[PDB]
């Protein structure tokens, strides 16, 4: 759903935050606070999997609650799309307001192990 | 035109308190007011529905 | 028990008690019986030799609402404090979650708090093992049967056992209840004593009531004519007419044979005589007398009598108008049920097969702009989504839910022959 | 001048009624029905009656404005003489509710001079013999939406305090207000021969002259507060008594289609804050014209201004949409059966003659926001779950529709062909494909 | 009486925001409903009138950030300690526990033990809390919105401090389910070309002139000493223009404005000349190939193996041919739009080993590739993705339109137009 998708990404990363730290609400309220709760600013990357498997009307939804965080300037955001194939059709599921918002700076960077033997 | 006549049947209901089917002596007291024999005809089998 | 001493406030000015004022202290529910007379025994000597011989029985009574049960088992128990035993009131509906009676018992036997779970390992451990008394309620047995039988088949298997001192009574909505959802096995723990309590009747239901009105029908007050203030200046009489207490006997125990029922519109109809009294005089708040039968009349009826067909001739035009449409397509089609978007169909087409009636015309400048030429051409009605939501939380309509605002299907709630009916005022 | 400030004053808040209790003022078409709710509400308290009611009528009906209306009656009297418990049905579930009273009745007890602890049916016996049980305090219940708590499941909490009327000692009184209007069908039978069985019906406005009355005694005010008064008061009454002045011309309008008050009463709000000096209020109430700018205004984008605020390719795109739509039995379409009409529309434009036929990558961005702008809708589509339980129970569930692609999600319409031929001008080019 | 700001286009609905909004409690409705779909400022004209009226106070709430109801409860309690502790510091405070409201009555009861102690002001001091984008809440459903209306009188009434709702949603087919409420509403309507254009050359002139890939262009040409006025013609010259070969495409958003700016302006920039600054028009007639292209999109050869390009090639096949016709067509001896069918499994075989160039028996790696594709989500099941396997009740399905399956087609030199026949 749009909400598990975010509630327990918010817990992989706070025990991620309180074992570099040397109670609090799984959700956005700590990403503006994270300032205050740990200090020093946040700089997270996001390693979609299995990004075709997922219904995208979730994913463009859930990139949208990722919008509202663009307003506390102690904080950056970063998306890796792990595709397995097919570019062409990732922007045919989207909503198309999404992908004008994903289109400010994209990298088209190949991985593969067959690349040109 | 009926809210009166139902108590008229109360004072016969004071006087005996009977639930008869078929009248004789109750229609004695009706004649001599104004209304017919057709519309207490009615009054017969609508006032059934109140199982009176 | 302890803040009933701060429920008690100090400064009380002298309120008036009026002549109907004092029916209606004994007319309330609460202060032997004449109806269920004999079955009183026929539960107390099913009671008296269990309790005095140290044993674990049960037993089932079953009827509608309003017949005693309620009251006649508390008749039991409160002679018997005279002459051992630990009474509990265990309500089926009173309990919150079914198993939280459980909690209750063991409560009920040292004092103690524990869950559901422990509390009926330490009640097993109690009615097997105890040398040697404890009386029992289960009331309102359609609350406690509900989940998966496995609550019912424990209050009897703990009758079962032959060092259990306990006196189980139940009381239920029906008879049928052990027959159609309890299995076999607890019909068989349930026994076949099954007494049946019926209706009262209406002969009884005159004998009920002046068990109430014992010390003051046709009896004497003492009266002040300055402030509608009665005392058990005039001295004046109230009289009750028996024939009108009848006449609600006569009806009562005919739909529902329910004791609450009889004192409650004998209740209703004492207090339209308080008004019309209070409207002729105005004593306010702060010869001889009598209740007509033309008050009973009046009140029994207002048990029965509706409003919907005076709402319906009161609502607004788009109201009415829209009905109109609903009934016309029920008619024209024969299927009860039409889609939304085929009234916003005919609402249309119900303007123009309607002539140039300038009345219509001022209708239908109205019907789809409020004036003001300036805006115009609304596709549907004006307060389309009003009307259909004032019908909807109202209960006359339904409508079953879709994002679609076209094929999300409409059903009547209410009769349609009596909306085709107030239509026609 | 602050005369006419200070008159705005008193019209405001005349028409919020947050005026002191003792000048509160209720319209003549219910001034019976607040005398029988007092006839039942304060020989309650000072004749200790124990009598339940239930309060029926539609929504906005001054409902929950006339019972506060008693109480802040009786509260410049009796003040100690009783407490008040008020329960909304919407805010409270089945059991939080059981909380909601005990924790309310304790705050009472410090304004009237180890409740709240345990479980929730530990507090619940509690206040079971709290309640069953020089004077006695009185305790009055204010119930919101008590049909919801008629429900087909439990009926618990109904049962408790419609047992408290028969057995218990301190006087109480139950004040249900719903909507709902056979409200006693709703209830089983062991609840309803606790009840007393005594309803009310709220009146409505029966005809067109009573709500004239009613807003002629809500605009007039009686005390002297600003020199502009006596003469803003007969400014008032002759654009009433003509029957052919705009403002009496247009509270029949709201007769006709609202046929309620506070309707009427939200349009006048703007209208007599929007002037600045005493002048311009009195040519405003002359004019009404305002009011046109307000219906306007309530009216600009529920379906028409949605459809008049589009460009050229958004019309295009949806009229072709619709000429699918007729062709089908359920009217079903999906993207490629529009996009294939759309093309020989738009050749069928060039031949009769120049207008750029968009690409297939593009319409995608426009048929977006058609979606959202509810023209369409998904097929088989439950918008609003009616509870939270019910719309968990739809969020697990994994979707069929988004699986397949974008381009085959059956959209069907919202909006019919045949409608939008009245609507569309005959100066736009493609009024000849409205109709067929 | 308050102190109304101006704005571009809300001449009338500034007027009614102020009206329905004074510092008193009294003449303060108690819920408000300002509607209006994406792209009317609503958000803008709301904070631009509050910026105006520093004598009143707002607390923002935004439901956007949140997810759910029960941290909405949470995030109103949180915030109203927060913003009264910075209100009337001199005033003493039990504070309490914002986590530990998760029910609709804990707030009422919570908002009861809050109130309390500031019973001591002086005045009826009103508190605007303000809800920004209720119908986009991703948990909504119809018994939530009258669940927060009728918050304010379940409050005591005779407090000194007020608190009373605004509401920002959209989607009007959402407050035609609420209209029997009467709540007032002011409704935001949607712009016309010109007053998009008109909101938008006063609100990104600030940025276009200042971007240092202007400033680049200023001093890597030959620069004559143009004004900022000479910027701003060009600036101008830009957004007049753009809105004017793109609304069609864009319908009356601004968003959606916003961001194709920033995308064709410094490929606007690269195109210009010294001497086209005071040439404005064939200046668009050298720059003409981004004006009538989108880029936004940023056609695959799909990567998959030959064996399991015939396994493509043989599931579309069952997008039209029913299995009354497909056994005597494809002897050993129309639905291109339409939604496509359900396979059963060794139907694929059954059409996989004929139109195969017995040169193939083994089906190891024909079985490999199978759920490949099911990794790719090119073929589906019907059901949830779980007991796909053993053989029950599982019917497939392809999610690949005609085009790609027309290219592979032909790249693996295979003919497939032939066996589509209406
Ligand atoms: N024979 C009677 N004599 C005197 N009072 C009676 C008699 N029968 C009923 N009442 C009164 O009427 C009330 C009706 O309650 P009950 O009939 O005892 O309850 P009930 O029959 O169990 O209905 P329930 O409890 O909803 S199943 C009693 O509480 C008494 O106040
Ligand atoms: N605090 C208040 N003081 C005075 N009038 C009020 C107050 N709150 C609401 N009202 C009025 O209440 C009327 C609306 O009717 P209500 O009874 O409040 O709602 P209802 O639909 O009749 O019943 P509810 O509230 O829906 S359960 C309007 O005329 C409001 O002006
Ligand atoms: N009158 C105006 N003057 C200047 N800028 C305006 C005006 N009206 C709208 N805008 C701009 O329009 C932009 C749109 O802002 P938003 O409020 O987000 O739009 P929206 O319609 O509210 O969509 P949301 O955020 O989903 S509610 C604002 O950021 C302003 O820059």
């Amino acid at each position: 759903n749009v909400r598990m998708m975010l509630r327990r990404s918010m817990y992989k990363l706070y025990s991620a935050a309180d074992a570099e730290e040397h109670d609090v609400s799984y959700d956005l309220s700590l990403v503006e606070n994270f300032k205050r709760l740990f200090g020093k600013d946040l700089a997270m990357v996001f390693n979609f999997k299995d990004v075709d498997s997922i219904n995208f009307n979730t994913l463009d939804n859930f990139i949208i609650l990722l919008k509202s965080a663009f307003k506390y300037d102690h904080v950056k955001i970063s998306l890796i799309f792990n595709i397995n194939t097919n570019l062409s059709n990732i922007e045919k599921n989207l909503r198309q307001s999404t992908i004008r918002l994903l289109k400010r700076n994209y990298h088209k960077l190949d991985v593969s192990s067959n690349k040109g033997f | 035109p009926t809210t009166k006549i139902f108590t008229i049947i109360k004072k016969m209901l004071q006087e005996t308190g009977k639930n008869t089917l078929s009248y004789e002596n109750i229609v004695k007291t009706v004649r001599l007011r104004g209304f017919t024999m057709l519309q207490l005809s009615n009054c017969i089998q609508e006032y059934s529905y109140l199982n009176v | 028990s302890r803040f009933e001493n701060k429920l008690k406030t100090t400064q009380k000015h002298q309120i008036v008690e009026t002549i109907f004022s004092k029916v209606k202290k004994q007319l309330n529910s609460s202060y032997y019986l004449p109806a269920r007379e004999n079955e009183f025994a026929s539960i107390y000597l099913s009671a008296y030799s269990a309790i005095e011989s140290d044993s674990a029985t049960t037993i089932y009574v079953a009827g509608t609402p309003g017949v005693g049960k309620t009251l006649t088992v508390r008749e039991v128990v409160k002679e018997l404090l005279s002459s051992d035993f630990l009474y509990v009131e265990i309500n089926g509906l009173k309990m919150v979650k079914p198993t939280d009676c459980y909690e209750t018992l063991w409560n009920k036997v040292s004092g103690e708090r524990l869950t559901w779970a422990a509390s009926m390992e330490s009640l097993e451990f109690y009615f097997k093992r105890v040398p040697k008394t404890i009386v029992v309620l289960l009331d309102e047995l359609d609350a406690m049967v509900t989940k998966s039988q496995d609550i019912m088949y424990n209050f009897f298997n703990w009758t079962t056992y032959e060092n259990a001192k306990l006196i189980v009574i139940a009381v239920a909505n029906t008879m049928d209840l052990p027959e159609r959802q309890l299995g076999n096995k607890i019909t068989s723990r349930i026994g076949f004593t099954r007494i049946m309590f019926t209706g009262y009747t209406h002969e009884e239901l005159k004998n009920i009531i002046d068990l109430r009105l014992k010390g003051l029908n046709d009896s004497f007050f003492y009266v002040d004519t300055k402030t509608g203030n009665a005392i058990l200046v005039r001295k004046v009489r109230l009289r009750m007419s028996a024939d009108a207490i009848e006449i609600a006997s006569r009806k009562v125990a005919s739909v529902s044979g329910d004791a609450r029922r009889a004192l409650k519109v004998c209740k209703r109809a004492a207090e339209i005589a308080e008004k019309h009294y209070m409207a002729k005089h105005g004593y306010g708040y702060d010869g001889v007398q009598t209740v007509h039968i033309t008050h009973v009349m009046k009140a029994l009826n207002e048990t029965l009598n509706s409003h919907v067909i005076t709402f319906m001739t009161r609502l607004s035009f788009t109201a009415k108008l829209f009905i109109y449409a609903l009934l016309n397509l029920m008619k024209k089609n024969g299927s009860q049920e039409q889609e939304l978007g085929d009234i916003v169909d005919e609402i249309k087409l119900l303007i123009e097969v309607n002539g140039s009636n300038k009345f219509v015309m001022e209708i239908a400048k109205t019907l789809f702009q409020q004036g003001s030429d300036n805006i115009s051409e609304q596709l549907r009605i004006i307060s389309w989504d009003f009307v259909l939501n004032q019908l909807l939380d109202a209960g006359i309509l339904f409508k079953q839910t879709m994002k679609n605002d076209r094929i999300c299907c409409v059903k009547l709630n209410i009769s349609v022959e009596e909306a085709k009916r107030a239509m026609n005022e | 001048d602050p005369g006419f400030g200070s008159l705005q004053r008193r019209l405001l808040q005349q028409l919020y009624g947050t005026l002191p209790t003792d000048e509160k003022i209720i319209f003549t078409y219910l001034q019976d029905c607040q005398q029988e709710i007092d006839r039942i509400i304060k020989q309650s308290i000072i004749q200790k009656e124990s009598h339940s009611v239930i309060l029926v009528g539609p929504r906005q009906s001054y409902k929950t404005y006339l019972l506060d209306y008693e109480l802040s009656l009786l509260q410049q009297s009796y003040k100690e003489q009783f407490i008040t418990i008020r329960l909304n049905g919407f805010i409270h579930s089945e059991q939080t509710a059981i909380n909601g009273i005990a924790t309310q009745l304790e705050q009472q007890l410090q304004k009237i001079h180890t409740i709240s602890s345990g479980s929730l049916t530990e507090v619940f016996e509690k206040i079971l013999l709290l309640l069953d049980s020089i004077t006695k305090i009185t305790v009055v219940f204010i119930f919101d939406e008590i049909d919801t708590f008629a429900g087909p499941v439990r009926q618990t909490l109904l049962y408790n305090l419609f047992d408290m009327v028969e057995h218990s000692r301190v006087p109480v009184c139950i004040f249900g207000c719903t909507t709902k209007l056979n409200i006693l069908e709703y209830l089983e039978k062991r609840v309803k021969s606790r009840f007393s069985q005594r309803v009310i019906y709220m009146p409505q406005i029966q005809n067109l002259d009573d709500m004239v009355d009613a807003v002629r005694n809500l605009l007039t005010v009686r005390s002297e507060i600003s020199p502009w008064v006596s003469q803003w008061n007969e400014t008032l009454e002759k654009e009433l008594s003509d029957p052919r002045s705009n403002l009496n011309r247009h509270i029949r309008m709201n007769f006709e289609t609202f046929r309620s008050l506070p309707t009427l009463k939200n349009s006048i709000i703007p209208l007599v804050a929007t002037s600045k000096n005493f002048g311009s209020l009195c040519t405003a109430i002359k004019s009404c014209s305002f009011l046109d700018i307000y219906n306007k205004n309530q009216l600009s984008n529920n379906l028409t201004g949605r459809l008049q605020s589009l460009s050229d390719l958004e019309l295009a795109i949806l009229i072709s949409a619709a000429r699918v739509a007729l062709r089908a039995k359920d009217g079903s379409f999906n993207f490629n059966l529009a996009y294939a009409e759309y093309e020989k529309m738009i050749k069928a434009i060039n031949s009769r003659i120049t207008i750029k036929l968009w690409l297939k990558k593009d319409v995608k961005n426009v048929w977006e926001n058609l979606v959202q702008l509810d023209f369409f809708t998904e097929k088989s589509a439950v918008g609003l779950r009616d509870n939270a339980t019910a719309a968990f129970y739809a969020s697990n569930y994994q979707f069929q529709g988004t699986m397949i692609p974008f381009d085959l999600r059956s959209y069907q319409m919202q909006i019919i062909l045949q409608e939008l031929r009245r609507i569309i001008p005959k100066s736009n080019m493609y009024y000849s494909w409205t109709q067929l | 009486n308050v102190t109304t700001p101006e704005v571009a286009f809300r001449e009338y609905q500034t007027n009614c925001l102020a009206s329905y909004i004074s510092a008193d409690p009294d003449i303060t409705p108690s819920n408000l409903i300002l509607q209006g779909y994406s792209g009317t400022g609503k958000t803008y004209t709301l904070k631009k009138y509050f910026n105006a009226n520093p004598n009143l106070h707002a607390v923002w709430l935004e439901p956007v950030e949140l997810v759910s109801w029960k941290p909405l409860l949470q995030a109103i309690a949180r915030t109203v300690q927060y913003k009264l502790k910075t209100l009337y510091p001199n005033i003493p405070t039990t504070d309490y526990d914002p986590l530990q409201v998760e029910e609709p009555f804990l707030l009422v009861k919570t908002l009861h033990n809050i109130f309390v102690q500031y019973e001591s002001l002086q005045e009826k001091t009103c508190l605007f809390l303000i809800l920004d984008g209720f119908d986009s809440l991703q948990d909504l459903d119809a018994a939530l919105f009258n669940k927060y209306i009728k918050l304010n009188e379940l409050l005591p009434k005779d407090s000194k401090i007020n608190i009373k709702f605004i509401y920002t949603m959209l989607e009007t087919s959402f407050l035609q389910r609420y209209s029997t409420h009467c709540i007032p509403t002011v409704m935001f309507p949607r712009y016309n070309v010109d007053e998009v254009s008109t909101i938008l050359v006063m609100s990104r002139c600030g940025e276009l002139m200042e971007d240092s890939c202007l400033r680049k262009r200023i001093i890597e040409e030959q620069i004559t000493d143009c004004t900022d006025d000479q910027f701003q013609n060009v600036a101008a010259n830009f957004i007049h223009l753009i809105v004017q070969a793109f609304h069609s495409y864009t319908g009356n958003d601004i968003f959606a404005l916003n961001d194709l700016i920033d995308f064709k302006w410094p490929k606007y920039v690269s195109r210009i000349t010294k001497e086209n600054i005071f040439e404005p028009l064939a200046l668009y007639k050298s720059a003409i190939k981004l004006f009538l292209s989108t880029d936004d999109n940023l056609s695959q050869t799909y990567d998959l193996s030959i064996i399991s390009k015939y396994l493509l090639i043989a599931s579309y096949i069952c997008s039209y041919l029913e299995p009354r016709y497909d056994a005597s067509i494809f002897s050993r001896k129309n639905p291109r739009y339409l939604q496509p069918s359900l396979f059963a499994i060794e139907r694929l075989l059954a059409i996989f080993q004929a139109i195969f160039p017995s040169l193939m028996k083994a089906n190891i790696e024909v079985f490999q590739n199978l759920s490949e594709l099911h990794t790719l989500k090119l073929i589906a099941t019907t059901m949830n993705k779980n007991i796909d396997y053993l053989s029950p009740k599982v019917r497939w399905k392809v999610n690949v339109p005609w085009e790609i399956i027309k290219e592979i087609s032909e790249s693996v030199h295979f003919n497939i137009s032939d066996y589509f026949s209406d």
